[PDB]
């Protein structure tokens, strides 16, 4: 018996938590990667790259912490431990922001362990690995947004901190800056993401309200063994009330729930393609005709040109703030703003 | 008026051994004999209490 | 009784419907609750006296439930300033003490008394499928409901009155002597569109008209009552109804859901019934407030507020409505139809009048609007009042945000409620709510669509 | 006669271990005064 | 059903899982409560304390402005 | 027998292609109704002023507007919350001016939806259904009511109505996040959790499902043809789904009901979608996002910003600029 | 204050009454 | 010489609503208050 | 603020209105004490 094939042995024990050896690279890589971040939100400061407080130690909560991306001056550095920045002092690689690419690379590792685990428990259960396969949209997501986006930028500043507001200002800095609601691959996005909920909440209300009358109680739940060969719902009932509601319906099982994988999936992919013209400041932005006309005819007004105004008080008002490192002064005098407010 | 506030705290403290007293008195079948005028002491006490409490308070 | 899973058919989740066919463990569940309600308004008010500053306004203190009694007209005075303490407390207290009496008598019945009270009387026993009876314990509450009604009437007729913000002379409780009898006003308020400048019944505007209508809720209600008594449902409403606890159950949620969205716009909206003096501006007494007050300063600093056109062109300070009525300019345009008890004197017959917007002005006026405006009905959920993008030093949100925001989330909720219930109760009458039999499947016997 | 330490054991501790260590750090910070 | 291990229900339901964890899960709870408390976390990240945002020199924010050089930056941001 | 018996047994028929039911006698007529409006409104409506002061806004593909730009103009914040018929209007265009084709539009549709979640429960009914695919519905159709609905009546005009159209809805959007704070609610965090929870869920089943089909055809098909519309047998190993998602994280995280599963599924982006449609709804009456401007201070008392104080930045540039011309007064009280 | 004493040790009797309630009617075999 | 599980999960979580209530008693008190 | 004879119980008075919520808790203990029976 070769060390090879005893240690394959203990990897896929069948025990509480299933190693693999996926796990090899998701554990160590996920537990540095939710450490890391718990640690920043708990103890760490934005105050020498974003001027800013980032941690419940100075007073944040819950919503407006956050591991802040690094400052801007580092570039794309990797901003390793031991790297020329940082120098082996921990102290000042948790000051420079050091946090954030720790977080964002083992994230990346685990993302991927954990991609790995899901091709090899599904070769092991012995089941198709299109679990998987839905799994490539947020590996998608991820890279193109805490990854692509920031590289194509101008450094790791640019990249969304991991907190909650701070993703709000990354999204908030998106739309005024990129006018990013009006990209087309991002509608294909909010029309995957809302039609993956749809899909959710109708699969389910349907399929509980097309029950088997399988049991004496009203708690229809105890009425399913998860032997049983018989279907547990009306798929029938479930097609004519679907034709008869909506025009249409599902009649094949098997394309409904490759169809409840398909959009979400395609949706998230299809943004992740948006933001990584995003990266290169690729951005639909504008419609030129409407633009040309604005600028020619005064009395012209759409709501798209409506919101390039807003985007252009937005950038205005937020840049000194948000981008510190470039000593914007702007006087108030040069603030875009409307009548009176 | 510390008598008042006497009265009070007493209202108070017999309002917490009702609390507990009268969930446990419904609920325990076995201890219905014993516990039925024990029940009706703590009701009328109960009630009097609220009404020395009233009467101090239009005393004080 | 059965209390678990394989006796009912019921799991814990849904163990309150193990008592639908118990009558005795039913009435200790409704009394326990009422007794929760009760504790509610008693210890609720007294917490909002402990909190309360008696010289600071209502509104300023989160408070939802003294605005209510002094609108009754019992402890306070003109313009609503506070005279004495002592009556909100009584009333926090008797809620409180009655309280424990109900929860006693919840906990008898829902742990010790009779699990079914059919046996014991024929007065208190029920089955949900005998109509008569179910029409007289309607017929009960309908006659106590109108009792009620007129116990308002007799508090604001015969027993001190009730806060009338539109007095002359300012605000002030007033007993009112000659409430609106007649039918036209009081059922024309039933009629009137639910748009702007309408306004439905939420327009009620006079203590008079509310008094009046109370009498007529209390009469009609007290009829009801009597007719459901003597009288048991007729066949069109036999046939077109479902008779069961359930569908009770979902014809109250609905009802309740109404209510609640009428609630909530009533309190966004009116204020009549709800003073502002007590529930501070509504939103839109907040923005002609604003506009009225930057009206009177520039019009001290010699501006000519009829004949400053904006930048749009519209009149800066004051413009026309779409039916020409004179209203205030700017995006207050909006609540042209506000009313208030300070604005209507400056109000001519074809709306705001030049000359009292030159010389009658008063500093109670000035003042009024600019404490209205500073208060307008805008705050963050973790209460820092004004609009959203100021600093953290303002702690208000205002009390008509607060019950028009809950009683409308709770209406929609109830709604939900209701078609939960309603649609369960129509599938349990018919058979099929615990699914679909395999045997009798009806689309196995239907023709294809197609 | 089940194992004491297995990966199940330390799985919970690696987690449990900080978790309650951070809590108490946060629980002090309530407690700072600017 | 079973993996091996012990169900979590008869480990926290037993009597020598609380009388460990009785001291375990407090003694945790009070070192980092420690950590806080003595300052020692302030050290340890480098986060200014609320009197250590700006100093009498700088009142202005301490934004990182060298590629490399950064812990002479922050020294002399204090 | 009768006449109208016979029509009753129509309307209620379950042979009809299309059911309509007595809620169906309404919808038809409304959605109808607002459709036809909407489609020659988006094409061919002038412009309409929105915001009452005289600056109408083309809405319109005629008007010079694409797809993307164009939409259905909410009436004039002139109305207000007055209702504006045709009848109400001196001409058709004084009618289209002052954005009349939005509050018709607006007012049959939000009729036609909720005739919709009752045609939803009729149908259920007569197919001997249980009865909650119309509670479900009742989430979009709550978010749709506060955006149409529920919002204006609370600001006081149709005026600040969601605009029926793709950058109206994102101008919408802006204003609502400029004067609410609506990323900071905690409502719309539930909404979120509600929407990419729902997609998670929706791609885990079907994945989990797809992965555990059974072998019914060959390689040079599709495996959707291994299964047959009314068929008895189960189409998927629910048991080998639950081995492998309950080795994937836990033998306890994973359903071995379907009806738990699909329960759940159902759910959680209903639940998600009531609360979001709540938080528009509260918003309406402008009890707004968590406020967290100024809220950490240094000793001295100075300002340390956080996140949420680059955020209030954002919002402020989006406040200053929006109805650039509608703001006589320095507060926007609505 | 002597007040966040007195509030949370009426706020931990209120709190440990219903549970102590329901501790005696399962210790005691009651009606649960 | 079993703890029954009802009272370590009551027990559990009244520890939870408190480690939640000082939690967000120091959103009123001390740093990130506003005052 | 309370009158002068009952600014002895205010802290109890402050911690009253929340009872009901432990009413909705306690229904849970209850059910857990029961098994969820
Ligand atoms: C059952 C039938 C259903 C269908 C039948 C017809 C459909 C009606 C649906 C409501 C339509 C309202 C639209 C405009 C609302 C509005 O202009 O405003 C609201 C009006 C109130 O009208 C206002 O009334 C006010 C009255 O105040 C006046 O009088 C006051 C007296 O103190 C003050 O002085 C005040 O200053 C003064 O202006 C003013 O007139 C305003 O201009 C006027 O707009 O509501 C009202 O009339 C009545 C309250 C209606 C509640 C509706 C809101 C919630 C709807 C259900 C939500 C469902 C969600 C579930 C989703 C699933
Ligand atoms: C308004 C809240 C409310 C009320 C009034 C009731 C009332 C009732 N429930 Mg319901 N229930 C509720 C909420 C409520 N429930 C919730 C939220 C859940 C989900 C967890 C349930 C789940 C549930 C199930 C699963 C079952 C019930 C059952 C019952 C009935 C029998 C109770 C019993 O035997 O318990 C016995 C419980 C005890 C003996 C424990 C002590 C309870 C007392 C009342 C505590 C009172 C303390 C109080 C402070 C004392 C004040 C005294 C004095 C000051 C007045 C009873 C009528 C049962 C039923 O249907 O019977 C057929 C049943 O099986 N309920
Ligand atoms: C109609 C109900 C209602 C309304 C309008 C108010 C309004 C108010 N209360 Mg009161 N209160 C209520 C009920 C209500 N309360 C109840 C039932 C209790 C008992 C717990 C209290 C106890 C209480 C205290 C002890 C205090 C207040 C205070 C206040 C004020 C500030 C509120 C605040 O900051 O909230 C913060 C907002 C929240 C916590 C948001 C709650 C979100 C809820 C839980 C969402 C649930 C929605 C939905 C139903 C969920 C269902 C899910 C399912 C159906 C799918 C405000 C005037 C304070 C004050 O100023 O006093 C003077 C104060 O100190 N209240
Ligand atoms: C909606 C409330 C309600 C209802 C319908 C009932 C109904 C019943 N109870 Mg219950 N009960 C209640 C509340 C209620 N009770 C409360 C709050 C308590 C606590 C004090 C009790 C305590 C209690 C006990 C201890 C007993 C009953 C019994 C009974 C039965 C016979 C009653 C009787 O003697 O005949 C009719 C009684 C009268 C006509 C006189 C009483 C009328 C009241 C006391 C006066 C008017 C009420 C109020 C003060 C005025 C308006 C209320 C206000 C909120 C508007 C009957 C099924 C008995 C039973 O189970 O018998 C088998 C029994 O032993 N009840
Ligand atoms: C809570 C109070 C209450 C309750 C539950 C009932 C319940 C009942 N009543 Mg009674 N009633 C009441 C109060 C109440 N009534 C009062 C106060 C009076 C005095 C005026 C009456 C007078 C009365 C008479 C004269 C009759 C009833 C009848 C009935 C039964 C059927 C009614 C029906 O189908 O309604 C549903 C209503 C309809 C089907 C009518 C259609 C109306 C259309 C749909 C327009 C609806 C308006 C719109 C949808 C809502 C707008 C909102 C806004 C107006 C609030 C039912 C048992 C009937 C019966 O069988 O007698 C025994 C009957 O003939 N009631
Ligand atoms: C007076 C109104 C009323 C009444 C008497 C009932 C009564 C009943 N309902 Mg209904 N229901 C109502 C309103 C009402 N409901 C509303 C408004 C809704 C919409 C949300 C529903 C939705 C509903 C569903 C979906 C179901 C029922 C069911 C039932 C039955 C069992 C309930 C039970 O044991 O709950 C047990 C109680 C609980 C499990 C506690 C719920 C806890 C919730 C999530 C908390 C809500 C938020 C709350 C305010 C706390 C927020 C504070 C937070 C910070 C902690 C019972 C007949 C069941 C049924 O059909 O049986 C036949 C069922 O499945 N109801
Ligand atoms: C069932 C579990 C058991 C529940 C019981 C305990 C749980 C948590 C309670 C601890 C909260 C601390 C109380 C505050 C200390 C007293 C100081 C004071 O007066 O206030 C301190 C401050 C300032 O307020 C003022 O302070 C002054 C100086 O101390 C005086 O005390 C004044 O009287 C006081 O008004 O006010 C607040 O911070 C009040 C808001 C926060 C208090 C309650 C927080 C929420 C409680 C739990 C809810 C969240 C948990 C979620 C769980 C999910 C399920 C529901
Ligand atoms: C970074 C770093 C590192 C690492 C570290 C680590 C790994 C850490 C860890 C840490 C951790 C791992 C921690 C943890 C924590 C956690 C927490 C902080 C918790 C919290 C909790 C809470 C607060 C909750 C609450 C709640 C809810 C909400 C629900 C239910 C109820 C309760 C109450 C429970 C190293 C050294 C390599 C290097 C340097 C850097
Ligand atoms: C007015 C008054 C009074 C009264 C009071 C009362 C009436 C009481 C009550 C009491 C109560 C009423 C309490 C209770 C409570 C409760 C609790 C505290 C609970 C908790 C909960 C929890 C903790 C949960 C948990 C769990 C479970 C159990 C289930 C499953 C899941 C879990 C595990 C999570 C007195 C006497 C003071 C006097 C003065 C005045
Ligand atoms: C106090 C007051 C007043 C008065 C008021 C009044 C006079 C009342 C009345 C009220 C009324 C007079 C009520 C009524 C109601 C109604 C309703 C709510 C109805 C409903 C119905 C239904 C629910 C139906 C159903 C159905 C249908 C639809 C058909 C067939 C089937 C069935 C049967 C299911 C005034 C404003 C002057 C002022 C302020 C205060
Ligand atoms: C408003 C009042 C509505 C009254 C309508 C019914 C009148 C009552 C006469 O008595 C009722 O007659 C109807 C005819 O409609 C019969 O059907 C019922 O068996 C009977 O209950
Ligand atoms: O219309 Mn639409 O957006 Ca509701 O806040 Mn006021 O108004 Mn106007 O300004 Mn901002
Ligand atoms: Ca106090
Ligand atoms: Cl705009
Ligand atoms: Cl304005
Ligand atoms: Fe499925």
């Amino acid at each position: 018996r070769g060390w090879f094939d005893v240690l394959d042995d203990w990897l896929k024990r069948d025990r509480f938590v299933f190693i693999g050896w996926s796990g090899l690279l998701l554990f160590p890589c996920a537990f540095m990667a939710l450490g890391g971040w718990l640690t920043g939100t708990t103890f760490v400061t934005s105050w020498y790259t974003h001027g800013l407080a980032s941690s419940y130690l100075e007073g944040a909560n819950f919503l407006t912490v956050a591991v802040s991306s690094p400052a801007d001056a580092f570039g794309h550095s990797l901003l390793f431990l031991w790297g020329p920045e940082a120098q082996g002092n921990l102290t000042r690689w948790f000051q420079i922001g050091g946090l954030w690419p720790f977080v964002a690379l083992h994230g990346a590792f685990g993302l991927i362990g954990f991609m790995l685990r899901q091709f090899e428990i599904s070769r092991l259960v012995g089941i198709r690995p299109y679990n998987a396969i839905a799994f490539s949209g947020p590996i998608a997501v991820f890279v193109s947004v805490f990854l692509m986006y920031p590289l194509g930028q101008s450094s790791w500043f640019f990249a969304p901190s991991f907190g909650v507001a701070g993703i709000f200002r990354f999204i908030l800095f998106l739309q005024g800056f990129h006018n990013w609601t009006l990209n087309p691959f991002h509608m294909m996005g909010v029309a995957g993401i809302l039609g993956g909920a749809l899909l959710c909440a109708i699969h389910g209300a349907t399929v509980e309200n097309t029950l088997f009358e399988d049991g004496e109680d009203s708690n229809t739940f105890r009425a399913f063994e998860p032997t049983q060969a018989e279907e547990t719902y009306s798929m029938v009932t479930a097609n004519r009330f679907w034709s008869q509601i909506f025009g249409i319906a599902f009649s094949n099982k098997r394309w409904l729930h490759f169809f409840m994988l398909f959009v979400p999936v395609t949706g998230l992919w299809m943004s992740s393609v948006g933001i990584v013209g995003l990266a290169l400041n690729l951005r639909a932005y504008d419609f030129v005709s409407q633009e040309l006309r604005a600028a020619e005819d005064p009395e012209f007004e759409t709501f798209y040109t409506k919101n390039i105004l807003l985007n252009e008080g937005m950038r205005a008002w937020m840049a000194p703030q948000d981008q510190p490192h470039e000593n914007f002064i702007f006087p108030e005098e040069v603030l875009p703003r409307g009548n009176a407010l | 008026s510390i008598v008042f506030q006497i009265a009070l705290a007493a209202l108070v403290l017999f309002s917490f051994v009702m609390v507990v007293g009268v969930p446990v008195a419904y609920a325990s079948p076995q201890n219905w004999d014993r516990s039925k005028p024990l029940l009706y002491l703590g009701s009328g006490i109960w009630a009097i209490l609220v009404i020395v409490v009233a009467l101090l308070n239009f005393l004080v | 009784g059965g209390r678990d899973l394989p006796s009912t058919g019921f799991a814990w989740w849904s163990g309150n419907a193990r008592l639908i066919n118990l009558s005795g463990k039913l009435l200790g569940a409704h009394v326990a609750h009422a007794g929760l309600i009760v504790f509610w308004a008693g210890a609720m008010t007294l917490f909002e006296v402990a909190h309360f500053i008696p010289e600071k306004p209502m509104y300023e203190q989160g408070l939802i439930l003294l605005p209510h009694i002094a609108t009754l007209g019992w402890g306070v005075g003109p313009a609503g300033e506070v005279t004495d303490i002592f009556p909100f407390f009584v009333v926090g207290v008797l809620h409180l003490i009655s309280s424990a009496v109900l929860g006693l008598g919840g906990i008898y019945h829902a742990l010790r008394g009779p699990e079914v009270l059919e046996e014991y009387s024929s007065f208190f026993g029920y089955d949900w499928k005998d109509k008569n009876q179910m029409t007289n314990i309607i017929g009960y509450h309908l006659i106590l409901l109108g009792c009620g009604a007129l116990l308002l009437v007799f508090k604001a007729m015969f027993f001190g009155g009730v806060y009338d913000t539109w007095a002359p002379g300012g605000g002030d409780v007033r007993v009112i002597t000659n409430p609106t009898l007649n039918p036209a006003i009081i059922f024309g308020y039933l009629l009137k569109a639910p748009f702007g400048g309408e306004g439905w019944i939420i327009s009620v505007n006079n203590m008079e008209d509310i008094i009046g209508g109370h009498i007529w809720i209390g009469l009609i209600c007290i009829s009801g009552g009597i007719w459901h008594i003597l009288t048991k449902p007729f066949g069109w409403a036999r046939r077109a109804l479902i008779w069961s606890g359930e569908a009770y159950l979902s014809y109250s949620l609905g009802a309740l859901s109404l209510m609640g969205f009428i609630a909530s716009v009533f309190v966004w909206f009116n204020n009549t019934a709800y003073p502002s003096e007590f529930y501070g501006p509504t939103g839109m007494e907040a923005s002609q407030s604003q506009a009225f007050t930057f009206l009177v300063r520039d019009q001290r600093l010699g501006a000519n507020i009829a004949s400053a056109q904006g930048p749009t062109g519209l009149g800066k300070y004051l413009m026309r409505s779409p039916s020409g009525e004179i209203i205030f300019g700017g995006e207050t345009m909006r609540f042209w139809d506000f009313r208030g008890p300070w604005l209507e004197p400056l109000r001519g017959p074809n709306g705001l009048d030049l000359d009292k917007l030159r010389n009658d002005i008063q500093p109670w006026q000035v003042r009024r609007a600019a404490e209205y405006m500073t208060h307008a009905p805008l705050g963050s959920l973790n209460s820092v009042g004004g609009v959203i993008t100021d600093v953290n030093s303002f702690n208000y949100v205002s009390p008509r945000a607060w019950l028009a925001t809950s009683h409308f989330v709770l209406g929609f909720f109830f709604l939900v409620g209701h078609l939960w219930h309603a649609g369960r109760a129509r599938a349990a009458a018919a058979g099929f709510e615990k699914g679909i039999d395999r045997e009798t499947e009806p689309t196995l016997f239907m023709p294809d669509l197609d | 006669t089940y194992p004491i330490f297995t990966v199940r054991w330390l799985a919970v501790h690696t987690l449990a271990v900080p978790s309650v260590f951070f809590v108490g750090a946060i629980a002090a910070m309530q407690f700072i005064q600017r | 059903g079973t993996t091996g291990e012990r169900p979590f229900s008869d480990i926290v339901t037993s009597i020598r899982y609380w009388v460990i964890h009785s001291i375990t899960i407090p003694m945790l709870f009070i070192a980092g409560w420690l950590f806080v408390s003595t300052g020692l976390a302030y050290d340890a990240f480098g986060t200014p304390r609320p009197d250590e945002y700006f100093t009498q020199t700088r009142q202005e924010l301490p934004i990182l402005q060298e590629r490399y050089d950064i812990n002479q930056e922050i020294q002399e941001f204090n | 027998a009768s006449l109208w018996e016979q029509f009753c047994q129509w309307v209620t028929s379950t042979n009809n292609r299309i059911y309509v039911g007595w809620f169906g006698t309404l919808m038809i007529p409304t959605l109808l109704t607002a459709t036809t409006c909407f489609i020659i409104a988006f094409i061919a409506a002038p412009p309409v002023d929105i915001d009452g002061i005289r600056e109408p806004v083309a809405g319109s593909l005629l008007y010079g507007n694409n797809i993307i730009s164009g939409a259905v103009v909410p009436s004039s914040n002139a109305i207000g919350l007055h209702f504006y018929p045709i009848w109400e209007a001196a001409s058709l265009d004084e009618w289209l001016y002052n954005g009349g084709p939005y509050q018709l539009v607006v007012f049959h549709f939000l009729i036609g939806i909720f005739c919709y979640m009752g045609r939803q429960w009729e149908l259920s009914y007569r197919l001997g259904m249980r009865p909650w695919i119309c509670v479900a519905y009742s989430a979009p159709v709550s978010a749709a009511t506060a955006v149409f609905l529920i919002y204006p009546i609370g600001q006081g005009s149709f005026s600040d109505g969601m605009p029926l159209g793709i950058s109206g809805t994102f101008n919408f959007m802006i204003n609502f996040q400029a004067e609410h704070n609506i990323l900071m609610h905690p409502f719309h965090m539930l909404g979120v959790a509600g929407v990419f929870g729902g997609s998670l869920f929706s791609a885990m089943h079907g994945s989990l499902v797809t992965s555990s089909l059974v072998r019914e055809t060959t390689e040079v098909e599709s495996q959707n043809y291994g299964y047959k519309f009314g068929q008895e047998e189960e189409t998927y190993n629910i048991v080998a789904a639950h081995g492998y998602f309950g080795r994937l994280i836990f033998q306890y995280a994973s359903f071995n009901n379907s009806r738990s599963l699909h329960f759940f599924l159902g759910a959680w982006p209903v639940i998600g979608i009531w609360f979001t449609a709540m938080g528009v709804s509260t918003m309406a009456f402008n009890l707004n996002g968590f406020n967290f401007n100024q809220s950490i201070l240094d000793s001295q008392g100075r300002v340390i910003g956080t996140w949420a104080d680059v955020l209030n930045r954002a919002n402020i540039g989006f406040e200053v600029m929006h109805e650039r011309n509608a703001h006589n007064f320095p507060l926007d009280l609505a | 204050n002597l007040e966040p004493i007195f509030q949370l040790t009426f706020l931990g009797l209120i709190v440990l009454a219903g549970p102590a309630v329901v501790f005696v009617l399962a210790f005691r075999g009651g009606d649960l | 010489g079993r703890i029954p599980l009802w009272v370590v999960g009551v027990v559990a979580g009244i520890g939870a609503i408190g480690v939640l209530g000082l939690f967000f008693y120091g959103a009123y008190a001390g740093l990130g208050s506003s005052m | 603020k309370l009158p002068e004879a009952y600014q002895i119980f205010d802290p109890l008075v402050d911690v009253l209105p929340v009872i009901p919520l432990f009413f909705l808790a306690l229904a849970f203990v209850w059910q857990a004490a029961v098994g969820f029976k």
